[PDB]
This record gives C-alpha cells, structure tokens and sequence, in this order.
DNA sequence: TGCTGGCCCTCGCTGTCAAAATTGCGGCTGGGTGCGCCCCCACCCCCTTTTATAGCCCCCCTTC
RNA sequence: ACACCCAGCCGC
DNA sequence: GAAGGGGGGCTATAAAAGGGGGTGGGGGCGAATTTTGACAGCGAGGGCCAGCA
C-alpha cells in the first residue's frame, strides 16, 4: 500500500517512458518494452 | 423447467457439415404444446378488436380450466379458445356479439354456438343474460356519434325493451335500430348499411325493426335531445 | 424494415398452411397485428435494440429532475466504443 | 439405434459441462427462455461478484 | 452468308458518324413530334481558327441551342444494327462528339422545378387520418372462404366404400403407370376411404423401408 | 584396414498461430422481463332422416 | 414481499 | 340496373343407426492486450552404411 498509495497521484503516459504505465511495466517483467533504453 | 441450446460462438462446434451438433429438443410434452398455441391463438384474436389483457387473461384461465375438465377433446382448440374468448367478453359485463368473435376467428357461427352451449353445460358456470346497453357504446364510437346520441339511442333501447313492442326479438336488432333512431334525427345520418356494416344484422332486420318500433316515436325518446 | 420482414414471413406461413389443403384465405386474420405494436413498445420500453446481442440502452426514461435536464437529454448522442475500455483517443 | 445413444449421451455430455463450466469456447451457452444465459459454477465463484 | 455475319460495308467506306447528347426536353419534343418529316435546322458556322455549331428549334415544334465540341480520340466508337431478318450490320464510326445545352440561362430552372413536379408526382407519401377506421373487422356470420368450402364439400361427396374387385382392379392399372406411389397419392387417384384402401392394400401390398424419405408401400403382391 | 559421402532418424529454433484469462472501490436510484416439422394412431363428430317452434338472413324476383 | 438485466447518477 | 320485396334455408331440441373424415396424441428426423502453449517447417546434426583405397 505505500508503494501504490504513490501511484494515484502522478500523470498516465526526449525521455523514457514514466508513470503509472512504467510501473506496470516494472512489476510485470514485459518481454516487449515499449521504449528500452542504455546509458553508456 | 428446462433450458434453451442456443447458437454457437466458436466454429469449433460445428460439424463437417455444419449443424452444429448441438441443439434445443423442444420437448415440453403434448399438453403444454396445445396449451402454448391456444394462448398465442387467443392473444392474436383478441389483438385484433383491441381487447384489454385483464379479458386476455380471464380467457386463458376458462381455457386451463375447460382443458383440465377433460371433455371437450372431440372439438378444435381454436372453438374452445373462441368460445373461452367470448365467456370472458360476457363476464367483465363488456359482451361482444357472436359475429364480431367469428370476425377475428376461422370458425362458423353454428361451431362457435355449439362449443359456448358445451361450455356453459360442461364447466357449470351462469352467465348473464345480454341487454341492450351494452352494445350501445361501441356502436356509437364506432360510429363516430357524439355523447347525446349516445343517450338518446340508449334510453331508446331500454324504454323499448321495457315498454314490451319487441316480444322475442334479438338485443342486437333493437340495438341497430336505437342506432338508427338517433341518427336519423339530427344533422348526422347513417345509411342502413353502414348500420348493417357496424352491427352485422341485415337491412331486412333493420327494416322489420324500423316498421315495428315507428308507432309511439316521441314517448321513446329522452326529455330533450334538439330534434 | 426487421419487423415488416417478420411480418410478412408470418403471414407467408399462415397462408401456405391454408393454400396447402387447398382453399381461400381471409387477409384480415392472416395478418398478426401482434408483431409491430408489440416488438416496437418491447424495444422502446427495454431500450436492447433488436429482437433480443444488439445495442442496448438506446432507449432511457426521460431525465424529469430540472428543464435544463430534460433538454440536455433529449439533445444527447451516444458513442459506441465499450465505454469498460481502457482507451484514451476516442475519448479527447 | 447406436446414432440414437450417441448423440444422446453427446447431448448429457454437453449439458454436464455447462452444468460445471459455461465460459469455455466452442460450445453454445446453455440459456433460459428469453435469453440470460445461466449461472453456472465458474460464474458463481470467479470475478468481482463471485 | 450467314446468320450470324455483321455487314461490314460501312466501316470500308470509312463513314463517318456524330454521337451528340441532348437533354429531355428536345426528346420530349421530338417525340410529340411523331416524325412530321422535320423538328429543327442544324446551324454550323466556320471562322478563320474556330468552329461554331448549333441547333435552332422548328417554330411550330415549339408551340437556340448551341453545341459544345468534345475530345474524341479517347475511345473508338462505331455502330451496328440487328434486324427482324437477323441481318447484322455496322453504320460506320464516330468520328466527332457535341453535346447540346439550352441557351436559356435563368428562366429554364423554372421548367426544371416543372420537371421536378413532374417527377415528383408517383413519389408518394403517407396521410393521416381524422377518424380512425370503421369497417375493419366487420362482424359476419360465416368466412366467404369457410362458406365456399364447406359448400364445395356438399357435391363433391364423401368417398363412397366400394367393392374389392373395382378397387383391386383400379389399384393394379395405377401401378402399370408407375412402380412406386405415396399412400396420400395412391387415396387421391383411387378416390376411396384411408382406412378401407388400407384395408386391402394390406393383404396385397407391403411396407418397404426407404431412408431417403420415409417407410412407403408397395403394390406389388411379392 | 582406415577413410568417404549418401540418406535415415532425431532434435529443436522459430514463425505464426490457438487458447484463455483479466480489465478500481464504495453507493444511491428507476425501469423491464420473468429450432422446424411430418407422419401414424385412437377417439369423437357429423354425415342422414323426421318434426315442432321463430327470428334471422341469403337468394332470387320484381318494381320502376 | 423478489431475482436477473439495463440505464442514470455520487465521491475519489 | 339500383332498390325493395317475397320465399325459403339456417339456426337448435331430442334420438337412433354405420361409417368417413376431422381432430388431437405419441413417436421419429436433422472495441481492446497480454502470457502460456502447440502445430508445423525448415534446417542441421550424429549416426549408419556401401563403397574406395
């Protein structure tokens, strides 16, 4: 709950993708990311 | 109690040659068969005259009743079901003429007469005895006649039928004559047979009631009607 | 036009089961008047539209609560799109 | 005649499934007169008002 | 020489033909004309580098329309003809288009409205009626349907039992015509009682079993 | 005796596809309803006939 | 006096 | 030929007789997305073998 308490409040969808859409991305493992990205 | 098999969604239902290998048996008995089409039969009848659905109901009940009696299975169902539909017609004190019913069904006059007196013998119930004001709205209505002549042909009918100049003579004949009698007294007039047409009595019927009920004119009619 | 097609197909039935035996039909109790006056009421008092898999709530009770209200609803549309999906561009 | 039992007890099969599981594919819902298709047991037990 | 040959004279001759289109009215005219013998003179006027053409209507057909020249080369057009004789020909090719335009430039849409009002006129649209009907329903003591029939069955008769021997013998020259028959068939041609014709046929004739239809009888004694 | 390339017989990466599941929480309200059909058997009604009774209605005849 | 289905609406 | 008129048939009441036909009852004929998972092809590989040297 105090990790998706935080997760109500931020915005849907030169960056990486961020928000509710990156958390689901993150706790499911997404085979197919939409935007996979290095930092070399 | 019982289920419908409907259509397939998926194909992988279907045979080689389609079919779907999967349907409704539709079973449900004899009896409950010829019950379900009577009651269609009786809805589409009474539709048909534009009968509320309180007569509808009160004649399915007659129909369940004869049908558990057990003794009329030596006559059409459509006969019992007209028959039904007109014992319900007289029972809400709203009684409909032998011919409107044979209107609105596949059936004689003589078939329907004999099933009615099987009825009333068989299931041992009284019916009143019609009068004449009972017709007399829907005749008017019909008709398109205004509410005076409404009365006027109304209390024609009952003094006529009191006064006694119509020994034996059927309700409905007087009926079309009252009808005939507040038409041809005001500024609206109806033919003989559009009164033929409304009433289903012939003109000679007419006719013989006209030259029966014409003596003592003004004592049949009501106080004031503006001749 | 669904109803009308109904309509004819009953009386199609009816009137092949009384020329089959080989005889006259009377039109006026061939036609059942029980299809159109009822189908029309079932769809506009149900709002399903359709002979019950079709489109439902077409049809509401008229919103009486202000006039404001009753005009906003008798002025309004409908979208299609399954309003449970979780879309963003149809909606915008 | 064996087509007789065949198809019969293919029709007890059916109705069996649909007695325990209604959503699988291929096979039509069992349904009530007048549509609504019935509530069987996965239909009582998954879901938000299971 | 035969039936099918088209005559192809004409495309040797290399002839020369316009196809032109002309709006309603002028055909129309044409028509009420019945082919009088003439319904208007064909104007053409040649300058030093451009062409003017146009059609004048007959004054007594009434009681200017200039034509425009169009591209041609596009497609190639030729005409033939069939005639009651069965003899095919060709007429020849069109070699140039036009197509006819009224010079009246306001007042024609007032004949157009016209036209609309003629074509408006089988267009046809529902009324709605003051009083609702009368004479629907009309209360009568026997269906004109129910009454022909049950008067049609007072001649015809009810089909009378008859001996063994004359219904033996019509059974048997029935089945010369054909080998199999239908019981409903078989009660329509002999014209005798179900049960009865039943009756004797069973003695004689037997159920032989078909999947492709039904179980039917046979007339054969073996 | 060691060496060689043919196909046999086994494995498996992979593309696409089929199968199957899920898709926020709580709540107040009103309204509607509750396949497709033929054939073969028993059982009953009407087909006749007679006559009284009378109103009703079809059909033909007659009038002008 | 219900039970499904549908619709509308409330708070976030 | 439209309209009014007359004569006659239809309706129900009982009852008997036999048989044909109508009727009902039973039975047979045919607008969105994910992961797990298998089908089916193509392809390479170790093996098995007759022939070479």
């Amino acid at each position: 709950q105090s990790l998706g308490e935080p997760a109500t409040q931020m915005t849907l969808n030169k960056n990486v993708t961020l928000g509710v859409p990156r958390l689901k991305e993150l706790i499911n493992i997404s085979k197919k990311p939409k935007t996979p990205s290095l930092t070399v | 109690l019982s289920t419908m098999i409907g259509k397939g969604t998926g194909a992988a239902s279907f045979d080689e040659f389609g079919n779907s290998k999967y349907q409704n048996r539709r079973t449900m008995s004899s009896s409950d068969r010829a019950m379900m089409n009577a009651f269609k039969e009786i809805t589409t009848m009474a539709d048909r005259i534009n009968l509320p659905r309180n007569i509808v109901d009160r004649t399915n009940n007659l129909f369940k009743q004869v049908y558990e009696q057990k003794s009329l299975k030596g006559r059409a169902n459509d006969a019992i079901a007209s028959a039904c539909l007109y014992i319900a017609c007289r029972q809400e004190g709203v009684p409909r003429t032998f011919k409107e019913i044979c209107a609105v069904s596949r059936i004689s006059k003589k078939e329907i007469g004999r099933c009615f007196k099987l009825i009333l013998k068989a299931l041992e119930t009284s019916v009143d005895l019609i009068t004449t004001g009972d017709f007399m709205s829907r005749f008017c209505s019909n008709l398109c006649l205004p509410k005076q002549v409404q009365m006027a042909a109304t209390h024609i009918a009952r003094k006529a039928v009191e006064l006694d100049l119509v020994p034996g003579r059927s309700p409905i004949s007087v009926a079309a004559a009252a009808i005939y009698m507040a038409s041809q007294a005001s500024a609206e007039k109806r033919t003989q047979k559009e009164i033929g047409d409304i009433a289903g009595v012939a003109d000679v019927t007419i006719r013989q009631s006209y030259r029966l009920i014409y003596p003592r004119a003004p004592d049949l009619f009501p106080t004031d009607f503006k001749f | 036009r669904g109803m009308f097609k109904n309509l004819l197909k009953e009386v199609r039935i009816y009137a092949q089961k009384f020329i089959d035996r080989g005889k006259d039909f009377n039109l006026e109790l061939a036609i059942k008047t029980r299809i159109i006056s009822d189908g029309l009421k079932y769809s506009l008092a149900t709002g399903n539209w359709g002979d019950q898999q079709a489109r439902a709530g077409v049809s509401q009770v008229l919103n009486r609560l202000t006039f404001a209200s009753t005009l906003s609803h008798l002025r309004r549309l409908n979208s299609p799109i399954g309003r449970d999906g979780k879309l963003a561009k149809p909606r915008q | 005649a064996a087509h007789v039992i065949a198809e019969d007890v293919k029709l007890l099969q059916f109705h069996v499934a649909t007695m325990v599981d209604n959503e699988l594919p291929g096979l039509p819902r069992a349904m009530q007169k007048s549509g609504r298709p019935l509530k069987s047991l996965k239909q009582r037990l998954k879901g938000k008002e299971g | 020489a035969e039936r099918g040959e088209l005559d192809l004279t004409g495309a040797k001759q290399n002839t020369g033909v316009w196809l032109v289109k002309v709006p309603k009215y002028l055909s129309q005219q044409w028509a009420k004309a019945s082919g009088r013998g003439e319904v208007g003179k064909l104007r053409i006027a040649k300058t030093q580098g451009r062409t003017e053409v146009s059609f004048t209507l007959n004054e007594d057909l009434a009681n200017e329309h200039p034509f425009v020249l169009q591209s041609v080369g596009g497609q190639t057009l030729t005409v033939f003809t069939e005639s009651s004789s069965d003899k095919l020909s060709l007429e020849g090719i069109v070699v140039q288009r036009a197509e006819c335009r009224p010079a009246a430039s306001e007042n024609y849409m007032r004949l157009k409205r016209l036209q609309i009002e003629e074509s408006s006129k089988p267009v046809r649209l529902s009324q709605q009626l003051d009083k609702v009907v009368t004479t629907n329903y009309k209360p009568v003591a026997n269906h004109q349907y129910n009454i022909e029939y049950e008067r049609k069955k007072k001649e015809d008769g009810k089909r009378a039992r008859a001996d063994k021997q004359h219904v033996l013998d019509m059974l048997f020259s029935a089945f010369e015509k054909h080998q199999y028959y239908n019981l409903k068939d078989l009660v329509d041609i002999t014209k005798q009682p179900v049960v009865y014709l039943k009756e004797i046929l069973k003695e004689i004739g037997v159920q032989n079993v078909k999947g492709i239809h039904k179980n039917t009888w046979e007339l054969k004694p073996e």
